[PDB]
């Protein structure tokens, strides 16, 4: 009977809930920027544009028993506004399968919702990582006003090493301290594993004991390519005006279609707290 | 009420 | 919510107000044929066919003491019938900005609509004087028992006069008498339009005295073109079932649709009611 | 006392409302392209930024039997936000002067209120008919595909008239009709007071029965200089954030410092709807 | 009943 | 709280 015609919504609250909750765990085990980046808020679905502040060099501050020495203020060089993307993905169900579950009493199948998640969940990635070149928008490796670290060897022992003790002073002479992040191509991070003869110890071991806040693997990187970053919400952020979510898309053929979606956007404030091999 | 869903993974 | 399912109706009933109005508005002030063609009554939505009758030659009235004289007109062997066409145009509108304007009050854009508007009304114009070759249909510059005079030569003062005398001479050669009207290109229209010195006053004003029904400019004549008529509702006029309006096509892509659409035909039943220049 | 120390506000309804009402007659006065534009309604302070829809591509529409022929939507080419500006200028009151009002009961002095205004107002006409090279905004004279006819001869009699009938021969062959509106500088404004009809008309009245909509002057425009527009809504607008108003800024060194501001923006949705000579 | 919209523009 | 102040003059 309900089959029989058009309708609004296929579905009831149990099955919306198990479709919700099959995404947001396949989203929190498959992301990775999500990781070493803030959260500003959630503004609504409403909301399209977001302020873009950026702010260029540090003032000291000041110590004084009454307090009338002064500093400069902190504020913005240029105040620009940016529009929010939305990131998508789309998956089908077969009506029969809905009515089987109702009919048997068992949980519904939501295997092709789950692929569509990751696949959303890679998109968020790219995005993070490289901007898109057609919007105006900037990633972590295309940031203007990076810092840039050559790459060594990375074959014979030392060479991540040097690399990385390089790229943190030439951050550190910016005024830009704090607990590092490094994210690695999935090349670079198997060459970190290796055992030499004599070895001892591990590259990775030393790497992570002078991160301490993470050192990660990403398969989006390209070839042989890392980032360090100066983690901290006065660096950069993730502004999300709308999280995960699943929406119906009206029947074709009888069967039911949906997307996966998300609407956020990349806050570079200091592009010099970032440093690429 | 407007909420996260994934929420911050830090 | 209410962007996560399928609806009947996305709109607010003064929101739909104010896009019938903005459509309104916009055919009133681009629609031309209107203003020379009588409109046979309106006859509805379910009608698709009219009848299509075709007169030739002159049949004039009887004066005498006693009456017996036939003086009547006599039905066509076939008489024929034709059918109503749809003419139609599409717009979009996004979903956000519907979601804004529901949850922080910011007022809804419908120049889409008017868009679509202008060009359903261009629509209506071109199938008014060119006809539909795959369709079967004629228009007034088409027409094949339809009368013709040479342009001349316009460069100069006069040249437009000359022409107008000699179309409407011709006419009356066929037994129409009536007030006559004119359709100028913009080429003849902008030159119609300087001092004539066996008169002293604007060229255009001596021919809007000789028309007396209205002197017209349109876009959609091409090149050095124009058309005289003898106005009535026995020569020719405009069948319409529906008039201009709008109508939600059911979402897709989560966004939303609309036509603006109408339906119409023109029958011209005195063929040599017409001269071409 | 109520000057030995500091205040929220300094003056009282009866002067408030006198300086409000000074500089509202005096913007009104002045105020130029208010005249021929309409405006988006007032959206508050909290909005800063607004979409920018532009139509340059479309495509015609169709007519079918069964309404099954397919044409493309009408939508922006390209989404795109903008951000509203402030327009401000500030004068300064004297203590004294207002405890010599209060006592003594004669008027207060705002001829700095209304300089301020005067001001103001200038600057906003300027943003309306040029853009702003740094802040990349556009204006009527500036606007990339603006369509453009040469001035010609405007000091023979009849030039205005025949540079005005080119320049609506081009927008109605653009498609734009109805309607039109023409600015002038005011050197064209005052030259064209003269004779050419031969019936004692002036030239100003013959174009002025061209432009339905009006004729006007505006000291913003260099010398021989002058713009035509297809009214409405549909074609162009001005969004307002907050209409001019004045604030009190805080007291420094016992005298009182006042500002007043406006918050507004012009878009071009039809950049074909304009002519400039 | 049934209505114009546009109208008669004569 | 949304007034105009000058407002239109068309």
């Amino acid at each position: 009977p309900d089959f029989l015609g058009h309708a609004e919504n296929p579905l009831r609250e149990e099955e919306w809930a198990r479709l919700n909750e099959t995404v947001i765990q396949v989203a929190r085990r498959s992301l990775v920027g999500r990781r070493i980046l803030d959260i500003y808020g959630p503004l609504g679905a409403g909301v399209q544009t977001v302020p873009y502040d950026e702010f260029q060099g540090v003032s000291p501050g000041a110590v004084d028993i009454v307090g009338e020495q002064e500093t400069a203020m902190v504020f913005t060089d240029a105040r620009k506004f940016k529009t929010i993307p939305i990131i998508y993905k789309d998956f089908l169900l077969h009506w029969r399968d809905i009515e089987a579950a109702r009919t048997h009493n068992m949980p519904l199948d939501v295997s092709a919702a789950a692929g569509a998640a990751a696949l959303c969940a890679q998109q968020e990635d790219e995005l993070i990582f490289y901007g898109d070149a057609r919007l105006g928008y900037e990633g972590l490796m295309t940031a203007n006003g990076r810092l840039t670290v050559p790459l060594g060897d990375w074959t014979s022992p030392g060479g991540g090493f040097q690399a990385i003790v390089e790229a943190t002073r030439k951050l550190n002479e910016q005024g830009h301290f704090g607990p590092y992040a490094v994210v690695l191509s999935p090349r670079l991070y198997s060459q970190l594993h290796r055992i030499y003869e004599k070895t001892g110890v591990l590259e990775i071991e030393t790497i992570r004991q002078l991160a301490s806040d993470g050192v990660y693997q990403s398969n989006r990187l390209r070839g042989e390519s890392g980032v360090v970053v100066s983690t901290g919400r006065e660096n950069m952020d993730l502004a999300v005006s709308m999280d995960m979510v699943a929406a119906y898309l009206g029947a074709s053929r009888m069967n039911h279609p949906f997307r996966v979606l998300e609407a956020l956007l990349l806050r570079i404030k200091h592009p010099d707290a970032i440093c690429t091999l | 009420e407007k909420r996260l869903t994934v929420g911050s993974l830090r």
